[PDB]
């Protein structure tokens, strides 16, 4: 009866691993964030807008570094905010971005590289 | 040749409906610049006539606050768009014009059928947006008058948007001569130079 | 109309020595507060000094306000309005350029926090709340006074 | 009450043996003046005298440095306090 | 060469990107980011005055009245132009910025693996930000610049690390001072021994080093100082001040710092946010007392970039006041300018957006400190 | 009236070509 | 309410939820959704209500905290009663939950009991719908004369009634909240020692707990040769004011709008106004007429956006998605295989004969989040309250036509339609006729007649600083005084009204308004900016004035000899006025 | 406005003086009787306003020193216009009441207050500053000359 | 020297330096009561900085041109008070010097200050030489020069309007001098206050509460109202 206010789901490292190992058809965007990081407030609003634009044509998820610190380090996260763009084609390699990139830049990566 | 000269020192076109001109008049005797400046300013702001749409007649409209199927804007919004259309004419008398169009499309000022004595200033001025192939016929009345004022349209005839003048000392006290500058802003219905001559 | 008297931020002139006087009152209050904590003066002595030092400072600012206008800015717009008798008195002007002074709580007593600033400088949040006691009381008395 | 302020910067000069020690209502030491005491301030240009009328408090000390417009002397309901 | 003297910032130009990431034990709601500002005014200790990319220092240095040039590489795409247009707007020299038309700015190609039942990533192609070559260095900048500034983020890239030490050689040949602003990224917090080996070569080349309190304790012994802070006397305090249970502002002795000291080091600064600036020279040491007030503006406070403003304020005074290295009283007065710059930087959302001007910083310094400390 | 008119006649002046 | 300003209707919302969730059972010792819609209950003059199973009907509350009884919008205000007798710890608040639960208990000792409560109970009042501000503040009133120290942060010290009820009808503070014993609570920031978890440092304090905490409102921007902990600040403790070291402080008040109501919190530079004028300003903003065209203020406090969101006047998306179609009547939004049609209010009469009208703020193909704005209502632009217009103003006497509170205006405000408003009068004739009360018939059910009223002599205008005036003379633009750029001013106010009323904030606003218009900037400034530094408002205004002067090459905008003032000219003669005159572009409202 | 005059709107004046307008129409034969005279007033026949000006002249009204007598004049607009040194309006009917209004209650034979005999209509506010600025003479001494000095002559 | 400057009103110390004496030695905190002792450490005041004003800025600018002489580098509160009384005299002197300079150089040289694009020689002899070699008199050349003036320069030149008479010192102050009237940049940056005039408020921003649910849908969601 009441629509939820937030579209981006928070996933554990174990849940994210199964999502990556499993079969996917849409691009997978993974956000690493922390509630204490100031720029993550700005990034959180951009990814919610990106989820609205890509209703079912993309899957937007987020991972907290306070809960999955070891997982983030193994994923080569050097700082926050960090985004991973994972293609549904298993041969293509993922794209890792750093910093508050513009919303249009995210769309170009998803459309042209994902 | 003449001892007392005037000239346009700058004439700029900010947009289709915003004209700027600056003029100089020198040398003047002391006190003459003040007399010319205030009289010219009052004439520019209060004595120059213009022409615009005074009322509009709608064909199948109950009142001016309803909506028309196929038009994005409301009837009240149409009247406001008509009120902002800038026209030019040298003659007097109540003229009539016509808007007779079929949609869909963009109704602009260039779609008005004007009598030969009246001209449009800005073609791109927006009147309405048609989102359906409907028939829209609007009658118009046009007058040339001073000051400001079927559905009546609150016409503001004055074409001079603003005016300014400055007075500067010509130099050593041979006769205490002065230099006059006049700045004029118009809406494009007449140029600043023409406004200066009409005033 | 021809002279066109007006009122700007710069026209709200504070006397030159306010900074010296306020800083001296702050120093004496600060020293007394220390020795109150040491047990060298009792709480009533601290209460009296706080009220009396700031009341005297405020009254001295008001006294020096007119001579400063008369000697250094005779045609100051704020001065001319009140001095000529056209509009406003020294007390209202003192609120703009001097200091608002000490306020009283509804039950007769005064609040032990002087309002050092004026309306041009801008009151602090604590000062503004204290000044609301005067505003609330002022309209209550006038309603009672006319009845 | 009336407060006497220093008209100039300078050094206060008076005989402390002509006045009586006291404690003010603000807890400060001071002197009580029951005579017409002559207090001298030696400024940067000249030497100036201020007459202290009787029944007045002298808040400054001999040889003390005072600033101009500084209070130097004072011419002169049951409430309950909880701490 | 015009005045003030030029400074060069070396590394990657990024928008925001806080590098120092550790684990905090007080997380807010994972979705309601309106609660996250409460962590800006009760921050983790490692995030009290966070640093950022070297481009932040260059921008902040220029706003404080200095002149700066950025040395690095961006891609030839649209985001690369936006970063360059950002630094040109802030009047940072960009002749040292090189374009790589075949790369995408701030984009790293990585491959995902599933080693020992866990998900890991490995770098396939580094971004243009971490791919500046030695032949691409602008030697006119390195000749003119009096301070060469870089972070430890360049040590995470094999290409930049080789390029970094060629830039240092040129800068020292031309008499420039080397400023090492540590700002340890996430990988370098894993273990003390690996990090000390990784940074040792760059640590020895530096003439000026700025580290946070957390970084310094991590590099020496993290558990010893944590135990030191948590000690409470059992029966009575050793002095009256210990009874007040005040915040710990421990000043490290120069003998504790000795494992990190070398011959060429002129000034070591340890920052406890803007609250304390511990300084160490070959001749003397001491602490500058500062302050912070983010609760004065609870809805616009943001600590990101305040570490860069402090570093920029230090470089602004070092270039114009060379006697800071030898005079302790002069050094303390000039460091209070850096404290004021850090305070203002915490009053605005966004690092670049909130960097203060010189006159604003000077005004705050005179308002906060008594006139004898100016 | 004549002096006022003489003040505004110059604005209507043209130049030889 | 811990890190944001709470919803202004939260007290009404949470109280009604308590009545449904717990209040019903406590009195009964199923609810069916209403068959009609809210717009139907108004059109048919019915009651929006739910069926209790068939015991009877229970009126339902809107999200805006209003009830619809016999077609009339009604609001139940809060009462304060005895639980120092004037201490708030000895008082208690009875909200809509307490009142509706008493009626249910009276009902069980079900329809006519609630119709009689809303029609006759003095705490049930017809909602004031003059403008968006009146709707939102009506539900926050407290009905019972002196300010008490326990009121700080809970009951506004300024906003009260004028007349004989003064001090007996007040307003709740912006951050106030009702506790678990009918007590008002306010949030404070806790200064915690070294050894404590302290997840959330923001805590709500009831009045009983307030006296025994040391609460400071100062800042920590002060350092000497000692340490910061020994610096002293003014603090509240045991209902008095002290000056103590920072290390003895228990709590900090940090929210900019904590101590004042909504009306007082909409006054820029309020700290430069006498507290009496801030009360009169709150009343005047509740009398402001929505204009046919709306315009954002150049200078605001930043609370205008909160009022727009909580008033319900604009249209906000209940679901995310994309916009497909917009017109005058509806906006179509589709998201996640769900399509929604949202009707738009058009030329609807309000309680006080004002015109309500919604205009779309989105286009086709625009992505929307849930809770974002879709359309602008009357007196709202871009999601901000917009009660007036920014007009060119000079402060000078003009031939006695602005004597006392009289105001001189230019004709350009008349034929420019700057202050024209729509007024729809309902009388209990063919559609679209022009009847003669002159106006146009717009809807026949009841006859609704629309009037377009331009500004006139005798109309009343006001700023936000308690500066109220009556229009006495309308002059042609060539008769008005004009600036050094040649532009005539739109209004001329008497400068003698400021020193007597001691409202200096209007002087700051007008100067900053002029700078913003020339710089294409708007300013949203939280009150009490002096906490940063001395003369903070003066530095902000003068620096922005100079920047406007420098960037636009208009040296008259910032005169180093007398900042904020400039020489202007008499439109009648062309001679300059002798002394420089303060000019600006303040926000002026038109009153009912 | 003069001290003894006030301005009344047409809408207010015509209601206050309706009985006199009707008599004026009948007296000058513009209306046959009472019934016709009402229709012309109802229909805003322009001859009504000419008569209204005639009957208003010389007929004072009482405005409520809280209540005074003024000579009303017709003004444009919809508001009552009062002079700056000063709502119920009463029109005296009998000649005894009209004599009292003109000869006892007008604003020029009551220039002194009865309390102590002070004047009532002393200029205030903007009137007072204008006189103050006008009569504030020349600058003198060090405010007139930068240096220590160690003007036109007019015949009339 | 002194007593001649004092007689004539020329700048001079208020107190003759020759007839000026020290104030000997005063109590040194050991012969003083507790309430009259200087604090060992300086105390923060919030009044520790001098208030900026117009008088301080103008006096310093007049000190650099030599129009007045001050006792020290920074004007005192006494000197700013004295300037406030006689400020109109000094402005009149500057205005008179501009009138005399115009009468000397002529309109071409004088008004070329506000026509940057004009590169021809503007001296009186150059004006006369141009008239002889071309026939264009001074007024014709002046009209030609003003045809190369921008609207921005013209509005600056309005300070020379005979009715406005802006202070020449004010017209030529630089930005660093002017900003000391209010004391420099605010410590709290103005960018926090600035908002785009056409901005649309984003109600999902960090400073907004969570969206208000519809009351009926909220009751149905929590299973308290049945359809």
């Amino acid at each position: 009866f009441v629509r939820e206010d937030y579209l981006v789901r928070k996933l554990s490292a174990q849940e994210l691993q199964d999502l990556v190992k499993g079969e996917r058809k849409v691009p997978l965007i993974v956000d690493f964030y922390a509630t204490w990081c100031g720029p993550c407030i700005l990034m959180a609003q951009e990814l919610e807008m990106l989820a609205v634009e890509y209703e079912s044509n993309a899957m937007i998820v987020k991972v907290d570094t306070d809960d999955e610190y070891e997982f983030a380090r193994d994923m080569q996260v050097r700082g926050l905010p960090t985004l991973f763009f994972i293609s549904p084609d298993p041969s293509k390699d993922a794209i890792r971005t750093e910093g508050l990139i513009p919303l249009q830049m995210m769309r170009d990566i998803i459309d042209n590289d994902m | 040749t003449r001892t007392l000269q005037w000239k346009c020192v700058e004439s700029r076109r900010d947009s289709k409906r915003l004209y700027y001109g600056r003029f100089i008049l020198s040398p003047l005797m002391k006190g003459q610049a003040d007399t010319i400046g205030i009289a010219m300013r009052r004439a520019l702001l209060g004595e120059i006539e213009g022409t615009c749409i005074t009322r509009a007649k709608f064909e199948n409209i109950p009142h001016d606050y309803s909506n028309i199927v196929g038009i994005q804007e409301s009837v009240h919004e149409i009247l406001m768009n008509l009120n902002e259309i800038v026209l030019k004419s040298n003659l007097y008398g109540t003229r009539n014009a016509l808007i007779c169009v079929q949609g869909p499309g963009y109704i602009t000022a260039r779609d008005i059928i004007l009598p030969p004595s009246v001209e449009i200033v800005d073609n791109t001025q927006h009147i309405a947006t048609l989102t359906e192939p409907i028939n829209l016929c609007i009658g118009l009345k046009i007058e040339r008058n001073r000051g400001y004022s079927s559905y009546p349209i609150d016409a503001v005839f004055m074409p001079v948007q603003n005016a300014n003048h400055s007075i500067h000392s010509y130099g050593n006290g041979n006769e205490k001569q002065e230099i006059l500058f006049i700045e004029i802003w118009t809406n494009g219905s007449l140029t600043p130079k023409e406004a200066l001559h009409e005033a | 109309t021809a002279t066109s008297i007006s009122l700007g931020i710069d026209d709200l002139l504070t006397i030159p020595s306010k900074g010296w006087l306020v800083q001296d009152a702050e120093q004496q209050s600060l020293i007394l507060e220390k020795h109150h904590h040491y047990g060298n003066v009792h709480a009533v002595e601290k209460l009296r000094q706080s009220i009396e030092i700031w009341y005297a400072t405020s009254e001295y600012l008001r006294q020096e306000m007119n001579p400063n206008f008369r000697m250094t800015d005779p045609f100051n717009p704020v001065h001319m309005m009140s001095f000529s008798g056209a509009r406003g008195n020294a007390s209202q002007v003192h609120q703009l350029v001097g200091m608002r002074g000490l306020m009283s709580d509804p039950q007769g007593q005064m609040i032990d926090l002087p309002i050092q600033s004026n309306l041009r400088e801008g009151l602090s949040l604590t000062e503004y709340i204290i000044s609301c006691y005067g505003a609330r009381k002022g309209v209550v008395d006038t309603a009672v006074r006319t009845s | 009450a009336e407060h006497v302020r220093a008209p100039y910067n300078g050094k206060i000069k008076f005989n402390e043996d002509l006045v009586h020690p006291t404690r003010t209502r603000h807890g400060h030491p001071a002197f009580l003046c029951y005579i017409d005491l002559s207090v001298i301030i030696e400024s940067e240009d000249i030497i100036h005298s201020v007459t202290i009328p009787p029944k007045s408090f002298l808040l400054v000390q001999n040889d003390q440095y005072v600033e101009s417009e500084q209070v130097i002397a004072e011419i002169r309901e049951r409430v309950r306090k909880y701490i | 060469y015009d005045d003030p003297p030029l400074v060069c910032c070396f590394g990657a130009v990024q928008k925001e990107f806080v590098p120092v990431v550790r684990v905090h034990d007080n997380p807010m709601h994972p979705d309601i980011y309106s609660q996250w500002k409460m962590l800006q005014w009760d921050p983790p200790e490692f995030g009290r005055a966070p640093g950022g990319p070297p481009s932040n220092v260059a921008i902040s240095h220029v706003r404080l009245g200095g002149r700066a040039a950025f040395m690095g590489k961006v891609g030839g795409d649209d985001y690369g132009e936006e970063l360059v247009l950002m630094m040109n707007k802030e009047r940072v020299q960009t002749r040292g910025v090189k374009f790589d038309e075949g790369a995408s700015t701030a984009c790293t190609r990585v491959k995902i693996k599933f080693e020992d039942g866990k998900m890991k990533a490995e770098t396939v192609k580094e971004p243009p930000e971490d791919s500046l070559l030695a032949s691409e260095l602008n030697l006119a900048v390195l000749k003119e610049a009096r301070i060469f500034h870089f972070n430890s983020e360049v040590l995470t890239s094999p290409t930049m690390e080789s390029t970094l030490f060629k830039a240092i050689q040129w800068s020292k040949k031309f008499g420039g001072l080397i400023f090492f602003d540590l700002n340890l990224p996430l990988p370098l917090w894993r273990s003390r021994n690996e990090t000390r080996k990784l940074i040792k070569k760059s640590w020895d080349e530096a003439n000026i080093i700025e580290v946070s309190q957390q970084e310094l304790e991590f590099l020496l012994d993290e558990e010893y100082y944590e135990r030191r802070r948590n000690y409470t006397p059992q029966y009575f305090a050793e002095d009256f001040e210990q009874t007040k249970n005040r915040r710990d502002y421990y000043h490290y002795t120069p003998e504790e710092i000795k494992p990190l000291w070398h011959d060429d080091l002129k000034l070591l600064v340890v920052t406890d946010g803007t609250l304390r600036l511990h300084y160490y020279t070959p001749k003397f040491d001491g602490v500058v007392v500062g302050t912070e007030d983010v609760l004065i503006t609870p809805f616009t406070c943001d600590r990101t970039g305040s570490g860069d403003a402090v570093v920029a304020g230090i470089m602004r005074k070092l270039t114009t006041c060379p006697e800071m290295f030898e005079d302790q009283d002069v050094l303390e007065r000039q460091l209070r300018f850096a404290v004021a710059a850090g305070i203002i930087s915490q009053w605005t959302i966004g690092a670049v957006r909130g960097f203060p001007t010189e006159s604003a910083t000077q005004n705050l310094k005179e308002q906060v400190y008594v006139p004898s400390m100016w | 009236s004549r002096n006022l008119i003489n003040l505004f006649i110059p604005f209507l002046h043209v130049e030889e070509e | 309410g811990t890190s944001t300003i709470p919803g202004f209707n939260q007290i009404q919302f949470e109280g009604f939820y308590r009545f449904i969730d717990q209040g019903l059972i406590e009195e009964l010792s199923q609810l069916v959704e209403p068959l009609i819609k809210e717009r139907d209950a108004v059109y048919e003059s019915l009651t929006y209500s739910s069926e209790l199973y068939f015991i009877g009907n229970i009126p339902l509350m809107n999200s805006l905290g209003t009830f619809i009884v016999n077609g009339i919008y009604r609001v139940v205000i809060n009462q304060i009663l005895q639980s120092d007798m004037n201490h708030l710890k000895n008082k208690r608040i009875r909200s809509v939950a307490d009142l509706l639960q008493d009626q249910l208990g009276l009902a069980l000792a079900l329809t006519t009991t609630y119709e009689s409560f809303f029609g006759l109970h003095p705490l049930s009042q017809v909602l004031d719908r003059t403008n968006p501000l009146t709707q939102i503040v009506h539900g926050r009133k407290l009905s019972y004369r002196d300010i008490h120290p326990s009121h700080y942060g809970r009951i506004c010290p300024i906003d009260t009634s004028e007349g004989i009820n003064v001090g007996l009808i007040g307003s709740l503070s912006i951050h106030a909240r009702i506790g678990d014993w009918g007590s008002l609570e306010s949030p404070f920031y806790e200064l915690v020692e070294k050894s404590k978890k302290a997840q959330i440092r923001m805590l709500f304090l009831s009045p009983s707990q307030d006296e025994y905490y040391m609460i400071a409102a100062g800042n920590s921007l002060a350092l000497n040769r000692g340490i910061q902990e020994e610096q002293v600040v003014p603090a509240r403790y045991r209902q008095e004011f002290l000056t103590i070291a920072w290390e003895e402080v228990h709590l900090r008040s940090i929210f900019p709008f904590q101590y004042f109501s909504i009306g007082a919190s909409l006054i820029p530079f309020i700290e430069h106004n006498d507290a009496n004028r801030a009360l009169m300003s709150s009343n005047m903003q509740r009398q402001a007429v929505p204009l046919s065209r709306s315009e954002k203020c150049i200078v605001g406090t930043g609370l205008e956006r909160q009022v727009a969101l909580d008033s319900g006047v604009p249209a906000i998306a209940e679901h995310e998605g994309k916009i497909l179609y917009t017109d005058t009547e509806k906006i179509i939004l589709s998201g996640n295989e769900n399509t929604l049609s949202i009707p738009l209010i058009m030329y609807q009469r309000s309680n006080k004969n004002t015109c309500m009208h919604q205009k779309p703020q989105v286009r086709r193909g625009k992505c929307i989040k849930k809770g974002q704005i879709l359309a602008d209502g009357a007196a709202t632009v871009g999601g901000e309250l917009a009660l007036g217009k920014n007009v060119l103003v000079a402060y000078m006497p003009w031939e006695g036509y602005n004597f006392e509170d009289a105001v001189l205006i230019s004709e350009c405000l008349v034929y420019g339609d700057i202050y024209t408003s729509f007024h729809i009068r309902k009388y209990e004739v063919m559609l679209g006729s022009w009847v003669e009360g002159r106006g146009r018939v717009i809807d026949v059910r009841r006859v609704y007649i629309s009037q377009k009223r331009e500004i006139k002599v005798g109309d009343k205008v006001a700023g936000r600083h308690g500066n109220k005036g009556i229009i006495s003379k309308i002059l042609p633009r060539q008769d008005m005084p004009y600036l050094q750029d040649g532009r005539p001013v739109d209004m001329v106010f008497n400068p003698l009204g400021v020193p007597s009323r001691m409202n200096v904030g209007q002087i700051f606003e007008c100067s900053l308004g002029l700078a913003g218009s020339l710089l294409d900037r708007h300013y949203r400034i939280a009150p009490f900016d002096e906490r940063y530094e001395q003369e903070a408002s003066r530095k902000l205004v003068f620096s922005e004035l100079y920047e406007a002067s420098k960037q636009t090459a208009n040296p008259w905008v910032f005169e180093p000899e007398y900042p904020g003032k400039s020489r202007i000219f008499d439109g009648r003669t062309g001679d300059p006025f002798e002394q420089p005159v303060i000019i600006g572009k303040p926000y002026i409202l038109k009153l009912i | 406005l003069s001290l003894h005059r006030c301005g009344l709107p047409r809408e207010i004046a015509i209601e206050l003086f309706q009985t006199f307008v009707i008599r004026g129409l009948i007296r000058q034969h513009l209306a046959s009787n009472i019934g016709v005279a009402k229709s012309q007033i109802r229909e805003k026949k322009p001859i009504v306003w000419e008569i209204l000006q005639e009957v208003m002249q010389g007929h004072p009204v009482l405005l409520n020193l809280g209540i005074q007598s003024f000579q009303p004049i017709l003004v444009e607009g919809r508001t009552i216009c009062l002079h700056p040194l000063v709502m119920a309006v009463h029109v005296p009917l009998s000649l005894e009441a009209q004599a009292e209004a003109r000869l006892l209650m007008f604003s020029h034979m009551n220039l002194l207050s009865p309390a102590i005999g002070d004047p009532i209509s002393v200029p205030t506010q903007d009137m007072l500053i204008g006189l103050y600025v006008l009569t504030s003479g020349t600058r003198r001494g060090i405010c007139a000359n930068r240096y220590n000095p160690c003007e036109p002559f007019f015949c009339n | 020297g002194f007593e001649l400057d004092k007689k004539l009103g020329r700048p001079h110390p208020f107190i003759d330096p020759t007839k000026k004496k020290q104030i000997e030695t005063t109590l040194t905190s050991d012969e003083s009561w507790w309430n009259w002792r200087k604090p060992e450490k300086e105390q923060w005041s919030r009044w520790q900085r001098r208030r900026p004003d117009v008088e301080t800025v103008f006096l310093k600018a007049m000190a650099e041109t030599g129009q007045v002489k001050l006792y020290g580098k920074e004007p005192t509160l006494t000197e700013t008070s004295l300037y406030r009384a006689r400020r109109h005299l000094f402005k009149e002197e500057r205005l008179q010097a501009e009138r005399e300079r115009l009468a000397k150089e002529g309109p071409m040289a004088f008004y070329s200050e506000w026509v940057k694009a004009w590169k021809r020689d503007t001296s009186r002899e150059a004006v006369q030489k141009h008239f002889e070699e071309t026939g264009e008199d001074e007024n014709t050349q002046l009209i030609e020069m003003f045809s190369h003036q921008t609207d921005r320069e013209y509005r600056i030149m309005m300070g020379t309007d005979v009715r406005i008479k802006r202070d020449p010192l004010a017209m030529r102050m630089k930005e660093d001098q002017i900003k000391q009237i209010w004391g420099g940049d605010p410590v709290y940056p103005t960018i926090n206050y600035i908002q785009a005039p056409d901005a649309v408020m984003d109600f999902r921003g960090p400073d907004f509460h969570e969206p208000t649910p519809n009351m009926l849908s909220y009751l149905k969601e929590n299973c308290k109202v049945i359809s």
